[PDB]
């Protein structure tokens, strides 16, 4: 029979465990065996604590550099506000040491851990690429709590050396399996900002991870869009329990907060599920988090059922992470078979956008040709358009089996006249979907005001495979 | 002033 952990915080880990259902399901995995031992996560941050109490005794130096002073040492620079918190937080949620009488216990708590220390300096984008692709025949699982500005004005991605270490992890990583990305959907829920503005999230290389709050509800700080798949809870109101880590100075906390929360919990549970299949794919890895997470009791307005069967949110992705679920699927999964990507330039010319625009398209995806998609997984309309207040934008595709997602809302903030310079919104939406048929895109104004502008390309960008599907 | 935040 299955020991629980004897941790003095244990108790307070409401998230991991519980009779009530308000929970991740991380103790049915614990039972049939997986807590991570083998598998290797680094947390690219502001280094980590690497002679912490709770996280020494699963530390690996191989997992580990520090990319703001080049040398191999990751230690936090420490400071009288403790500025440097971060990564050591994030951390503990992963890999915290078990039954040991410290803190509480990692999702994965037998895993190895490591740190990149490199946002304590100027983030530029060689800094970014060395981060990503560090050791990267060693490191499984990579996750990132930060991006760019969540001030709902900018958009903003990965440059040519970070988008290079992205194809070449998924690639030639984990020896030609593919790095496994793990990324925080965003802080940026009270300047009404979009995770589709942001190209780390809307990568189709990473998996989005949002938030829900202990009583089941959307938080303050949430952003909502069409390219997150899945959630983990982390805080809330004052009322609501937070999340307990490891904190710097050999500390212990209660009141870890926000969307930097949730992603390491996420790279927890796909370690568990890594240790339970060791072949599975990075693409492999997203199929098992869309067919196992659970929508169940989760509260937003905008639930969607798409054209398999599948409840899907834009505040959500599939709902909340089930580390029993996925522990199970992975054991006789079968490999996907290799990505097919189906380009389809849209327009003949120009189109103004005036009050609304409705562009509709029939395409067969491929038909005849080797890249044939029956069965679609990312789908991205990538977008150049002018516009004078891009804020004041609203931007919707249905796919043909009639699902409707948001690619971009309103953004009273946005005031920019620069708007989208081959911009790849992406959807999660119409996973598993035959993507054949008719496709729609709107493009509407918002405001009273009168705006103006044009859309000069429209490219429809289907991935995919032809074979292996399920019964919705 | 920052590129990138936490
Ligand atoms: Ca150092
Ligand atoms: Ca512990
Ligand atoms: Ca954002
Ligand atoms: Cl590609
Ligand atoms: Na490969
Ligand atoms: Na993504
Ligand atoms: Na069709």
């Amino acid at each position: 029979v299955y020991q629980e952990p004897t941790d003095p915080k244990f108790p307070q880990q409401w998230y991991l465990s519980g009779v009530t259902q308000r929970d991740l399901n991380v103790k049915a995995a614990w039972a049939q065996g997986y807590t991570g031992h083998g598998i290797v996560v680094s947390i690219l941050d502001d280094g980590i604590e690497k002679n912490h109490p709770d996280l020494a005794g699963n530390y690996d130096p191989g997992a580990s550099f520090d990319v703001n002073d080049q040398d191999p040492d990751p230690q936090p620079r420490y400071t009288q506000m403790n500025d440097n918190r971060h990564g050591t937080r994030c951390a503990g949620e992963v890999a915290a040491v078990a039954n040991n009488g410290v803190c509480g216990v990692g999702v994965a708590y037998n895993a190895r851990i490591g740190g990149v220390r490199m946002l304590d300096g100027e983030v530029t984008d060689a800094v970014e690429a060395r981060s990503l692709g560090l050791n990267p025949n060693h490191i499984h699982i990579y996750s990132a709590s930060w991006g760019p500005e969540d001030d709902g004005k900018t958009v903003d991605g990965p440059a040519r050396l970070a988008e290079e270490a992205f194809f070449r992890g998924v690639s030639q990583g984990r020896g030609g399996l593919g790095s496994i990305f793990v990324w925080a959907s965003g802080n940026g829920g009270r300047e009404h900002d979009s995770c589709n503005c942001d190209g780390y999230t809307n990568s189709i290389y990473t998996l989005s991870i949002s938030s829900a709050t202990q009583f089941g509800n959307v938080p303050w700080y949430s952003e909502a869009c069409s390219s997150t798949l899945a959630t983990t809870y982390s805080s809330g109101n004052q009322n609501e329990k937070q999340i307990v880590t490891t904190d710097l100075r050999q500390k212990c906390t209660e009141s870890h907060t926000g969307t930097s929360a949730s992603a390491p919990l996420a790279a927890g549970i796909i370690a568990l599920t890594l240790e339970a299949n060791k072949n599975l794919t990075w693409r492999d890895m997203q199929h098992l988090v869309v067919q196992t997470s659970k929508p169940a009791h989760l509260n937003a307005n905008d639930w969607a059922t798409n054209g398999v069967g599948r409840k899907v949110s834009h505040s959500y992705g599939y709902g909340l992470l089930d580390a029993g679920a996925m522990v199970a699927l992975a054991q006789n999964w079968t490999t996907v078979a290799p990505q097919r990507k189906c380009i389809i330039d849209i327009l003949t010319e120009p189109k103004d956008i005036g009050k609304r625009l409705e562009v509709r398209k029939t395409v067969t995806a491929c038909l005849g040709e080797p890249n044939h998609i029956t069965r679609l997984e990312h789908a991205q309309a990538r977008l150049t358009l002018s516009y004078n207040r891009r804020g004041d934008l609203a931007i919707h595709l249905v796919s043909p089996m009639g699902t409707r997602s948001t690619l971009l809302a309103a953004r009273p903030h946005d005031y920019s006249a620069d708007g989208f310079n081959d911009w790849a919104f992406m959807t999660t939406h119409s996973w598993d979907e035959d993507p054949s048929g008719e496709w729609v895109l709107e493009i509407e104004n918002t405001s009273e005001a009168n705006n103006y502008g044009t859309l000069t390309k429209f490219t429809l960008v289907l991935y995919g495979t032809a074979s292996g599907s399920l019964v919705p | 002033a920052r590129r990138r935040k936490k």
